[PDB]
């Protein structure tokens, strides 16, 4: 159901709560949407991150694109960057 | 840097001594701190003595108890630091008389020299629990009417031990063992590295 | 610029987990 | 004229606490240890004495963890081990002391481990 | 920098609660009086004390500087 | 009366304890060797004077005291124990 | 040793102000169940006025005594007085709370720390 | 004699020839800020972040390196030495990457309080930053390593602690990346020390990557119950489930190092863990139900039977007190059949002396030893605290290892005298060549590892081990307190059950099956359902089902050492006391009352009701119990080999072989241990 699936379950006692009135989760749910990001393609070997807009964005870091065995992941936009 | 005038420093360290020698029996130690205030410190019998001397001097008129108040050191044998902070309107200058009393061993009362420490000393009753002899009318301040247990003390849980519900059965409020819904996430903050004292 | 309550719960997960008996019996 | 007591101060009849955590409540006076993770040891100097854990069991509504136990999170700190060993005594609560133990002197030199000897 | 400003301590006599009370009114006054004088004689300047230590970073700074950000954590924290 | 276990509870290094010890440097293999499956248990107390501990059957257990006794009253207690 | 004293010097003078309390709160009982029309006894009150006063019956210490006096009679002010309305006072009868039971077994078979 | 008088500004703190700058410091009171220098590694001098000025010098001097002479004054807050550290910091914190809200070292950083309290409010490097690559470095420690700042620390641990030599430096400039140059993991026990001691958040650890934040953990000081070296260590306990084991330094037993297998094996401390006290159905399928109906299943089982028929084989892990109730109980009912899986050699007077059965050379005397014979253990895998104790004594002093076992990596050059038990009379005629360096030898120490007893020959194993050290003790004319003999133990509670007479092996119960059996935490396999008797009730007492809970009439479950104020000892009996961290889970309850309470539905009750009265039974039975973090020094060596001589064995030709051969062999052998998720991604790893 939700992010990490919380499943109040047929024996649980708590999912008596729902009952005639429905419950909180998420469309567009996030684990997918930057899945679903172009991955940046760079000249560089390292590249900055941050996050778009500067001060309305996370405090900036350097990725290292330097193997495009891997492509570099912001710890903070989850953006991957190609090489 | 905050803007020190040590003209100051200067003129309240030398009543510091002033005093010092005006009570030799009572004043434990007197300091000037940095911060441009004076604490005489008095043996817990010079709580009478000591006061009445700065609220009725020519040359030290301390007529204001601007309050009374009880630190508690559970390490210290004398658990609570009974602070008086008395301000002189004449001389625009403060003091501050601090004393040492245990739990069981009482202080005098000053409602005499201030009757301002009439509510201020209830105060320090019902939170921490010293007593004041002589006074007018000691009893419980601030806590509710059939509260077991002193505050403010160090020893006292923050959540206390009752907290309050009203039951239909008996229909009336009744306190039950206190059962918190989220206990109070006790975060530690200091941190193992010290800072080289200036 | 020219029936629906929230109701709230727990989101995390089972955490300890019991060791099911085995259904073979002995 | 002051009068004599032989009797270990003992106020646990004003300090006010429910008979339960009086009686079956034990209290530890411990110097911290460090968190190995940091090499400070200004939270290795003062004493403090901790009272006994208690159940923490989770909350059904929200999850969060729900305690019964009121001096739980209560830890009082006090500069020297005979002042924490007093405050026991008076306060009825029962104390098994843990000794400091600090780090031994160890030596050390950078001309040492250059000894292609050893 | 109540110093700075001028204003008039409203005394009384024959306290009462009515005297009290013109005081109370007269300090509404005084008030407009210094309240002028600030907006009338206020600085250029910066509006929190420039050490890290007391005072957390400006944002755009915790965002770009390594020290600004470990400021802005132990001090929020 | 079957006793399982034989316990001797002798604090170390302290006056009154001397016979008890002395006891065990001289006859203690002496009484295994004899009774080889009996467990006679050395212990080592500390401020308490020692103690002969004896379990007899069915979880009883009795006690005699060992303070300031010679060698041989060390040795005749313990030979009353296993009668 | 070596404790100034507060009201008594020996737990002799100390016993003589308990005695007084006692009777101060016993005389006040069977008022209080009226004053507060309370639903309980005189009798079962005044026997609680004596649990409360027993358990504390243990101590020997002249000062801690004295103290537990004032305390008590500012305890009787109070209920002398209406300030403790009867949710203050029924409260000293644990009326609502279930009781625990001290027996091992019983809390071996209840909590996980008794 | 030997104080050099020096002021650390002013207090003239008189210190031994040798001491460092920094060392000054801490004796006068301070603490020199530093990066790179921990006390049980090398000074390296790299950060130089603890540059001070002694008095009437030019230049600021390396405290961690400079030996202080005499007459010097080291001025530490002086407007130079914090110039001097006002511009170091300046330089960590220019390369370093601003992740602070990712380094999960974010509280446990000794670089930003250095900073908040060492380093300068701004920052002027204008300039880029510089990133590195993350590599893999094993499943355990997470090297994010673009935090680094290149303090070198880790190359010693993994050279100078533990006996790796792998991690190095690679490349100069201000791209020297400290990881291993190809990828290959480093695997050893002890690894995940590097992990503590990092200051920086370069590489962590992975399971505990982000569940939690430092000031949030709630930290409960308690006792390893994983190996038998019993490390002490600190659980950090969140809201009720534990987060993290970190260690807690113990000069004598572990120092400040705790194993692989104790700090990444809290994971399996929550899954497959019993909870509630099932009892089986008609259908033979185990089912659950209250406390009160599964006790006097038990209880009734128990009045009915007597004597043998009812016996307790106790497993790993289960704490003395639990064993304690569990004799008296057992002992109520006319049966001494308490037996501990680890088989001790019990036929000269074993569990009696208490001399027989304990590393008699406290751990701390590995460092003063001169030569140790290892005979059949691995010690890197059986107690890796103490193999590193041989590792320090063998490269600061030292120590001329033998081993008479496997030739197997030790982590240090030892002398592989042989694989065969029979050696060891070799020894003891003297013909052997090692007889020479044992004579040699002035402080020696012999070592019989318990798996080697675990064998059929134990008995003998034991018996000719002690006639060498007979005549090594005779011919060095060694001190009688300096003790050769020692044996080390690879199960917690097994110095604690033979304490309080448990007799050891399941021997007895084999000869006689007994009716009841109370498994007491025993995983083991020493006796099964098909050797029980026909009616094979046994009731299960503990915390994880694994193999004793499915062949189980009754299921009590317990408490893990996490959950309980129980008493552990380690091998040179060290009592000391687990302090419980979370409350025991489900209907779970203490070992001691399960057994208590038993004992009342039974109606033979135990004397002590509360755990202080517990407490106080041990005392009666045992010594060390009651007396914590007190190693016992008198010992009875001389009757012990008096009745050695009287036995008579055979030790086989088999060659005698540590079960734990490599380390996969090491990550599983516990109960908590085997249910570990984390255990099991290091297993295939290596695997
Ligand atoms: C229904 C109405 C409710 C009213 C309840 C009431 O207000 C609350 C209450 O009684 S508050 C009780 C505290 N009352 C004391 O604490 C006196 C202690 N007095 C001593 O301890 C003596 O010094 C001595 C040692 C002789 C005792 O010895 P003895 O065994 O009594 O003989
Ligand atoms: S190490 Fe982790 S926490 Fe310490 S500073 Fe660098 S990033 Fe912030
Ligand atoms: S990894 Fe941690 S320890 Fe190894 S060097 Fe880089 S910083 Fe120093
Ligand atoms: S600590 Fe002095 S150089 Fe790193
Ligand atoms: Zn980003």
């Amino acid at each position: 159901i939700t992010h990490t699936g919380q499943v109040y379950d047929e024996k649980d006692y708590r999912r008596v709560r729902f009952v005639d009135r429905q419950k909180e989760v998420n469309e567009n749910f996030a684990i997918d949407l930057i899945a679903q990001q172009p991955v940046n393609e760079v000249e560089h070997r390292i590249i900055a991150c941050d996050g778009g807009g500067g001060a309305l964005g996370h405090p900036k870091v350097y990725i290292n694109l330097d193997k495009e065995t891997k492509t570099g992941t912001c710890g903070y936009c989850g953006l991957q960057f190609k090489q | 840097v905050r803007p020190r005038s040590d003209v100051t420093h200067k003129q309240l360290s030398a009543f510091g001594e002033y005093v010092a020698e005006i009570l030799p029996k009572y004043v434990q130690q007197v300091q000037v701190s940095c911060l441009d205030e004076l604490e005489i410190c008095i043996h817990p019998d010079g709580v009478i003595p000591t006061l009445t001397f700065l609220r009725d001097h020519t040359n030290a008129q301390f007529k204001s108890l601007a309050d009374l108040t009880a630190v508690d050191v559970p390490t210290r044998q004398n658990r609570f630091e009974i602070v008086y902070n008395l301000l002189s309107l004449r001389f625009n200058s403060r003091i501050r008389v601090k004393t040492y009393a245990d739990e069981l061993t009482p202080i005098d009362s000053i409602v005499s020299v201030h009757i301002a420490a009439n509510w201020y000393e209830r105060e320090v009753w019902d939170m921490f629990g010293v007593f004041f002899f002589n006074h007018p009318d000691l009893r419980r301040i601030l806590t509710d009417y059939g509260f077991e247990g002193h505050p403010f003390r160090k020893d006292f849980p923050l959540t206390g031990y009752v907290e309050l519900r009203y039951d239909d059965e008996v229909k009336r409020v009744v306190a039950e063992p206190v059962e918190l819904a989220q206990e109070f996430r006790k975060f530690d903050l200091n941190s193992p590295w010290e800072a080289f004292p200036a | 610029p020219t029936p629906e309550q929230y109701v709230p719960y727990s989101t995390t997960r089972k955490k300890i987990h019991e060791w099911v008996p085995p259904s073979t019996p002995y | 004229q002051l009068i004599t007591v032989d009797e270990k101060l003992d106020i646990t009849t004003l300090t006010g606490v429910p008979e339960e955590h009086i009686k079956t409540r034990k209290v530890r006076i411990f110097v911290p240890a460090r968190n190995n993770m940091q090499s400070g040891v200004n939270n290795t100097k003062k004493w403090k004495m901790e009272f006994d854990t208690r159940e923490r069991w989770e909350n059904p509504l929200m999850g969060w963890a729900s305690t019964a136990d009121p001096l739980s999170n209560m830890v009082l700190t006090f500069s020297a081990k005979e002042d924490a060993i007093a405050f026991a005594e008076k306060n009825g609560w029962s104390y098994d002391v843990e000794e400091k133990k600090v780090p031994k002197p160890k030596s050390k030199s950078y001309g040492a481990n250059f000894s292609w000897n050893k | 920098v109540y110093d700075q400003v001028e204003f008039d301590v409203p005394i009384g006599s024959r306290g009462d609660c009515y005297d009290r009370y013109l005081c109370r009114v007269e300090e509404m006054r005084q008030s407009l009086r210094i309240i002028e004088q600030c907006l009338n004689k206020m600085p250029p300047g910066e509006i929190k004390v420039d050490d890290a230590k007391v005072s957390p970073p400006k944002r755009a700074e915790m965002k770009t500087s390594m020290e600004s950000l470990i400021h802005h954590f132990k001090l929020y924290t | 009366l079957g006793l399982r276990e034989i316990r001797v509870h002798l604090c170390q290094r302290s006056p009154g304890s001397q016979g008890v010890r002395d006891f065990i440097v001289q006859r203690y293999v002496e009484l295994k060797k004899a009774h080889p499956n009996l467990p006679i248990l050395i212990r080592e107390c500390s401020e308490v004077q020692p103690k002969l501990w004896a379990r007899y059957a069915f979880g009883q257990e009795k006690t005699v005291s060992l303070n300031n006794l010679s060698a041989d009253e060390v040795t005749r207690a313990m030979q009353n124990v296993l009668s | 040793t070596s404790v100034k004293p507060i009201f008594s010097r020996d737990l002799n003078e100390a016993k003589r102000r308990v005695r007084e309390l006692y009777r101060a709160w016993y005389r006040e009982v069977p008022n209080t169940v009226h004053l507060m029309q309370l639903d309980i006894t005189v009798k079962q009150g005044r026997d609680k006025v004596r649990e409360m006063f027993m358990k504390n019956a243990h101590v020997t210490d002249p000062r801690v005594v004295d103290l537990l006096v004032i305390k008590g009679k500012m305890e009787l002010q109070e209920t002398i007085k209406v300030w403790k309305q009867r949710t203050h006072v029924m409260r000293f009868f644990h009326e609502t709370e279930t009781p625990r039971p001290k027996d091992f077994l019983s809390k071996f078979y209840m909590g996980h720390d008794p | 004699s030997n104080l050099i008088e020096v002021f650390v500004d002013g207090q003239s703190v008189m210190v031994e020839p040798g001491t460092t700058v920094l060392q000054a410091c801490e004796k006068v009171g301070m603490q020199i800020p530093r990066f790179c220098y921990h006390e049980r590694l090398s000074v390296a001098g790299n950060c130089r972040m603890c540059l001070v000025e002694i008095e009437k010098a030019p230049k600021v001097v390396a405290a961690c390196a400079m030996p202080v002479m005499k007459g010097w004054n080291i001025l530490t807050n002086s407007e130079k030495s914090k110039k001097a550290r006002e511009g170091v910091m300046e330089f960590l914190l220019a390369n370093h990457p601003l992740d602070c809200p990712i380094c999960d070292q974010g509280g446990e950083c000794d670089l930003q309080d250095q900073s908040m309290m060492f380093g300068s409010d701004r920052s002027r490097f204008l300039e880029g930053k510089r990133a590195v690559e993350d590599k893999n470095i094993g499943p355990l420690v997470k090297t994010i390593m673009t935090r680094c700042i290149q303090c070198t620390r880790c190359i010693r641990f993994a050279s100078e602690i533990a006996g790796v030599d792998d991690l190095g430096t690679t490349g100069r400039g201000n791209d020297m990346q400290v990881g291993t140059y190809i990828e290959k993991m480093f695997m050893s026990e002890l690894s995940g020390n590097v992990i503590d001691i990092c200051p920086v958040g370069a590489l962590t650890s992975k399971p505990y990557a982000f569940t939690a934040r430092p000031w949030e953990t709630r930290k409960t000081e308690s006792i390893d119950v994983m190996d038998a070296v019993g490390s002490n260590i600190v659980v950090s306990t969140r809201t009720g489930e534990v987060m993290r084991i970190l260690p807690r330094m113990h000069e004598d037993i572990n120092e400040e190092w705790i194993s692989d297998k104790t700090r990444f094996a809290y994971d399996g401390l929550k899954r497959q863990r019993l909870t509630e006290p099932m009892v089986r159905n008609e259908k033979g399928l185990l089912t659950y139900t209250s406390w009160e109906d599964a006790l006097s299943r038990v209880a009734g089982m128990l009045q009915n039977f007597e004597g043998n028929a009812v016996a307790a084989i106790a497993g790993g892990l289960v704490d003395a007190e639990a064993l304690v109730a569990l004799k008296d109980l057992l002992n109520k009912v006319d049966s001494d059949n308490l037996c501990t899986e680890e088989i001790f050699p019990t036929e000269g007077a074993g569990t009696d002396l208490r001399s027989n059965y304990l590393l008699n050379t406290t751990i701390a005397g590995v460092e003063e030893a001169d030569v140790v014979l290892l005979v059949g253990t691995n010690p890197r895998f059986e107690a890796p605290l103490f193999n590193a104790r041989i590792r320090k004594s063998w490269l600061h002093n030292d120590l001329k290892v033998a081993l008479i076992g496997s030739p197997v990596d030790l982590t240090y050059r030892y002398d592989h005298l042989g694989d065969s038990p029979k050696i060891l009379q070799d020894i003891a005629s003297g013909r052997h060549s090692f007889c020479e360096v044992l004579k040699d030898a002035k402080k020696p120490m012999v070592v019989l590892g318990s798996s080697a007893l675990q064998r059929d020959d134990g008995a003998a194993i034991l018996v000719a081990v002690s006639n060498m050290v007979q005549k090594i003790r005779v011919t060095t004319g060694v001190a009688a307190e300096w003790k050769v003999m020692n044996i080390l133990h690879r199960i917690a509670s097994q110095v604690a059950a033979l304490d309080l007479g448990y007799k050891p092996g399941v021997e007895a119960i084999r000869k006689n099956p007994p009716k009841m059996l109370f498994l007491l935490g025993a995983d083991g396999g020493c006796i099964t359902r098909q050797d029980l008797p026909k009616d094979c009730f046994i009731v299960y007492q503990g915390h994880h089902g694994d193999v004793g809970a499915p062949m189980a009439d009754v299921i009590l479950p317990g408490a893990a050492y996490t959950e309980k104020s129980a008493t552990y000892v380690n091998t040179e009996g060290r009592a000391q006391q687990t302090k419980v961290a979370v409350t025991p889970p489900g209907l779970a309850r203490e070992d001691w009352k399960i057994i208590r309470a038993l004992s009342e539905i039974a109606g033979i009750t135990l004397p002590y009701d509360t755990l202080d009265q517990v407490r106080n039974r041990l005392e009666e039975v045992s010594p060390n119990l009651v007396r914590y973090d007190d190693i016992e020094e008198t010992n009875y060596f001389q009757q012990a080999s008096e009745l050695a001589k009287l036995v008579n064995q055979e030790v086989l030709a088999d060659p005698l072989v540590p079960p734990q051969l490599t380390i996969k062999d090491f990550y599983m052998t516990d109960s908590i241990s085997r249910a570990s998720q984390t255990m099991a991604k290091c297993v295939k790893a290596v695997t």
